[PDB]
DNA sequence: TTCCCCCCCTTCGGTGCTTTGCACCGAAGGGGGGG
């Protein structure tokens, strides 16, 4: 199957970060196997090509797995992914009611790929303290990670799949990058035998196949304005504040009679005294944020840009967007068990969730912004990792000081 | 004598150099025909006008120069991504370092790209016949090489260690000595099976080992000798020599400080001027010297133990780790004095700073150290959960020596009771460049002060140093500014600009701040007054 | 008529907002280590 870049790029050339030696000696013991079996074959100097790899542990298995960082080969080729084949995201899945996630990863490493693009798949495996020249390899099967393998292996993947979809046209069948979603209108008992019903299929198929998500309990949650008699002349102060920043994001926001509320210069901590005609105004703007966002409308040929901001306490939100100041979605992460470990963990499984949910609604990751330094991300993202997309990101350095969201 | 070839190619759209045909014709050759004799050097006849412009030196040696083919040559990936230190080197029983001579003149180069590589001197034209000197593949090629020829070797025997660096061998074994010479003797014999002409006894070494700077001996290591230049009268030129030289010699000395040495560098205009010393410059390299001045050592690394990598603050943005394993016996010594960012504290450098150790780390030993760090736990969580970012720190102690780094001032979380608000607003023209700066309390004092050559986020600055200026130990600072809140906000220690400086010279005096955030032109309290004074 | 690898500081330009100043990051110039 014939593969081409876009033309008038160069391919990737992206540097190896230096890894853990537990990594290191786990990624030699992987990649002798893979090339006694012709998956990946040694390549010399002339190769002018290299992606990062790195090894994860998914589910913490014990046993370890070989992500390659292919963020931009798939930059390069998404016309064979957009163009050629993609599928189509089905739009039913959004209101599903539980989905399961597979990967078929394996079952990609029969395939052989063009004969002359295996030269863009090189990484190189490092050494401690640089012993040896770091050890290079090229794929000579379909890659897992890349975007042009599920373009190729679609026809393969339906032709798997169209006995149990015909079987069991109630579930929605959804496929990105080597992992699948598998959603399930039946009672949570009977899913799990149906699922590994399932896999079992995709076994006799002659292809070996090794998280009951619940897309519906996702929903955008409303902005909040504080509520209590006492109103000081600060709170006032933050109330107006906040509305002057949610009259962008929505138009019907009005405040003007709290503006001739705060007329002398009073301290920020006197009790100022609230008239029922800013009680009136008060209840007519939570009038209008009991209902939704108006105008927002998701098009495919712009990108995802998932914004986050850190509440303190254990408390993450994120704002999924194509527009700005036009929230696509708006939600909110809570985990104790970061905590107690660690804290780039919690941003990590966040990005994880956050890119999951917009793969199951949308059907792409999005391009987050991520609230940390680049270095700390860099030397760390790879410990808590454990799923096999990579999403791109970008880092914040200005402090998003407005954190309206939960004041 | 078979190595097996590597394709070359050019880049794509250009054929290889031609440059003029230049007019030694009978007495340097007689040095070439030696390679001749061999066969280093080809006979190329007029079919290939290809011309490289030739060069020949005095030994005391053909520079070629291939700048148009080095530019013109694919592209090589650079597979030697960094340089073995010796503080990774596990301590070997017996040792043996092995120079390959005649590297890039044994390895056959491709024939389809030999004619590309020409020669000119008139009759005969030359072509290299093996892996030039100086060229762009060179390097990558003949590592390549080296590790295909050396991997049946490693596999055949385990235990011993080699390391390879560009054309020289390093080996190490837990044998006997006796038996190690042996192991070299195969080693030697096997790598001159493949036309490699590994050196026999001439250069083989004994401890001490020489290598960059490096001093091997059998139970430590290193530097080789830093002498520091001495004069009166120092260029620029000198000052970057020796702030290399410090650089370079700070791997292994502990407290070593340049920051006020390279101060000097800035504002200079060529690479020739006289710069004098300040005292804190002169005194910096005396101390500098004076701690150089005594010999120091590392040691080897040993897996069975754990890496304890400590930090110290050596004040105002410098800070030096020791990588060791054994109480007072360092692997390695460093220092961080890089600041990035103009507005940070001493917490955000440390994090750093930790940062930077534990990927130093990962790529010399492949495991993070257990740090121990000269903050309290309870400032660490003050810091990192009431702040707007990721931080975080892999494993740590606290270490009770002091200058102890810890947050200087707290700015309050809700507004005070008892205590006076000022409102602060500045406001500067885009074109003239002059603007006013002024504030007005609950009490209705106003004070405002015109500035010149102040923008508008300079002069919200100053309002905000007015407020500090004209209140009591509490206060409560209203503005509109995002910039300015910001500023404050991350509880800076030290910036670029003075301003800041001066501000939180101020933020360490007063006993409680709080600093609220109101829109700007919308009419909130206030904000009419002061803006009607900067309206004038 | 020397090619690169790697580290450190300093200056310049791109870049995105904070919006026309200001604060980031990377790429270039010196040094160091030689291979
Ligand atoms: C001195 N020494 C030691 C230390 N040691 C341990 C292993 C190796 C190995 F063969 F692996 F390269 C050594 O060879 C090297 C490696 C490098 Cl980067 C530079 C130089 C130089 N000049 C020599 C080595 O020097 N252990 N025991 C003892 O006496």
């Amino acid at each position: 199957v014939p593969v081409k870049l876009k033309p008038g790029m160069d391919g990737p050339k992206v540097k190896q970060w230096p890894l853990t030696e537990e990594k290191i000696k786990a990624l030699v013991e992987i990649c002798t196997e893979m090339e006694k079996e012709g998956k990946i074959s040694k390549i010399g100097p002339e190769n002018p090509y290299n992606t990062p790899v790195f090894a994860i542990k998914k589910k913490d298995s014990t046993k370890w797995r070989k992500l390659v960082d292919f963020r931009e080969l798939n930059k390069r080729t998404q016309d064979f992914w957009e163009v050629q084949l993609g599928i189509p995201h089905p739009a039913g899945l959004k209101k599903k009611k539980s989905v399961t996630v597979l990967d078929v990863g394996d079952a990609y490493f029969s395939v052989p790929l063009d004969e002359d693009f295996r030269k863009y798949t090189a990484f190189t495996i490092p050494s401690i303290n640089n012993e040896t020249p770091g050890i290079r390899y090229q794929y000579n099967v379909l890659p897992q990670g890349w975007k042009g393998s599920p373009a190729i292996f679609q026809s393969s993947m339906t032709k798997i799949l169209e006995p149990f979809k015909k079987q069991n046209p109630d579930i929605v069948i959804y496929q990105y990058m080597d992992d699948l979603y598998v959603g399930s209108d039946l009672e949570i008992g009977q899913h799990r035998t149906k699922i590994e019903e399932l896999r079992q299929h995709l076994l006799r198929w002659g292809l070996t196949t090794p998280y009951e998500l619940h897309p519906d309990k996702w929903t955008v949650q409303p902005i909040v304005l504080p509520e209590k008699d006492s109103w000081t002349v600060n709170d006032i102060q933050k109330l107006v504040g906040k509305l002057n920043w949610a009259s962008q994001i929505y138009p019907g926001i009005k405040v003007r009679q709290l503006s001739k509320l705060l007329r002398g210069t009073k301290a920020l901590t006197e009790v100022i005294p609230l008239t029922e005609e800013a009680e009136l105004e008060l209840a007519e703007n939570r009038e209008i944020l009991k209902e939704p966002v108006h105008g927002v409308y998701y098009d495919p040929s712009k990108d995802l840009i998932a914004e986050i901001q850190k509440q303190g306490q254990g408390q993450w939100t994120y704002q999924i967007y194509q527009e700005p100041f036009k929230n696509l979605k708006t939600g909110k992460y809570a985990r104790m068990r970061g905590a107690h470990t660690n804290d780039v963990k919690q941003l990590t499984e966040a990005v994880q969730k956050i890119t999951t949910e917009s793969i199951v609604i949308w059907g792409k990751t999005p391009k987050f912004k991520l609230p940390i330094q680049k270095e700390t991300w860099e030397t760390w993202w790879t410990e808590y990792w454990q799923a096999t997309w990579i999403p791109e990101w970008e880092f914040v350095n200005t402090p998003p000081l407005v954190k309206l969201w939960y004041q | 004598s078979p190595i097996e070839t590597v394709p070359v190619k050019l880049k794509p759209g250009m054929d290889g150099p031609k440059v003029k045909q230049w007019p030694k014709i009978k007495a340097l050759v007689e040095i070439c025909t030696e390679m001749e004799k061999e066969g280093k050097i080809s006979k190329i006849g007029p079919e290939n006008p290809y011309n490289t412009p030739v060069f020949a030196c005095k030994k005391k040696r053909k520079l070629v120069d291939f700048r148009e083919l080095n530019k013109r040559t694919q592209d090589f990936w650079e597979v030697q991504l960094g340089i073995p230190h010796p503080a990774g080197l596990k301590k070997k029983k017996s040792v043996t370092v092995l120079d390959v001579g005649d590297a890039y003149f044994s390895v056959p180069l491709d024939e389809d790209f030999r004619k590309y590589t020409a020669f000119t001197i008139p009759g005969i034209r030359y072509q290299y016949n093996v892996l030039p000197q100086g060229w762009k593949g060179s390097p990558a090629i003949f590592q390549s090489s080296m590790t295909k020829i050396l991997e049946p070797f490693k596999k055949q025997n385990p235990d011993i260690v080699i390391y390879q660096y560009m054309d020289d061998l390093y080996v190490g074994s837990d044998l006997e000595i006796g038996q190690h010479r042996t192991k070299i003797e195969e080693l030697r014999q096997h790598l001159l099976r493949w036309g490699l002409t590994t050196p026999d006894k001439k250069h083989q070494k004994e401890p001490p080992f020489l290598w960059m700077g490096y001093e091997l001996h059998p139970d430590k290591w290193t530097v080789q000798p830093i002498v520091l230049p001495e004069k009166d009268s120092w260029t620029v030129n000198d000052i970057q020599k020796l702030v290399g030289k410090l650089n370079w010699a700070s791997q292994i000395y502990p407290g070593i400080k340049v920051r006020q040495l390279s101060k000097l560098l800035r504002g200079t205009k060529a690479l020739t001027e006289v710069i004098p010393l300040t005292e804190e410059a002169e005194l910096e390299l005396a101390e500098n010297r004076e701690i150089l001045k005594e010999p120091v050592h590392g040691v080897y690394y040993d897996p069975s133990k754990d890496l304890i990598a400590e930090i110290q603050k050596q004040g105002q943005g410098q800070w030096t780790y020791q990588i060791y394993q054994e109480p007072f016996k360092n692997l390695k010594t460093g220092k961080y004095a890089r600041m990035r960012g103009a507005h940070t504290n001493d917490v955000k450098q440390l994090t750093e700073a930790v940062q930077k150790i534990t990927t130093e780390s990962i790529v010399i030993w492949g495991k993070t150290p257990k740090f121990k760090l000269p903050i309290q736990k309870e400032t660490w969580e003050t810091w990192w959960t009431e702040y707007w970012q990721a931080t975080w720190i892999p494993e740590w102690e606290f270490v009770n020596t002091p200058p102890l780094v810890k947050l200087w001032y707290q700015l309050e979380k809700e507004p005070i009771v008892g205590a006076e608000t000022f409102y602060v607003d500045g406001a500067a023209n885009r074109e003239t460049k002059l603007g006013k700066a002024g504030y007005v309390t609950n009490k209705g004092r106003q004070k405002v002060v015109p500035l010149t050559n102040t923008t508008n986020q300079k002069t919200e600055l100053q309002a905000i140093y007015l407020a500090l200026q004209d209140s009591g130990l509490e206060v409560n600072i209203v503005t509109n500014s995002q910039y300015a809140l910001g500023i404050i906000q991350a509880q800076p220690d030290k910036s670029e600009s003075e301003l800041v400086n001066q501000i939180i010279e101020q933020l360490i005096k007063k006993e409680k701040v709080y600093l609220a955030w109101v829109p700007a032109h919308k009419g909130i309290g206030g904000n009419e007054q002061v803006d009607k004074l900067v309206s004038a």
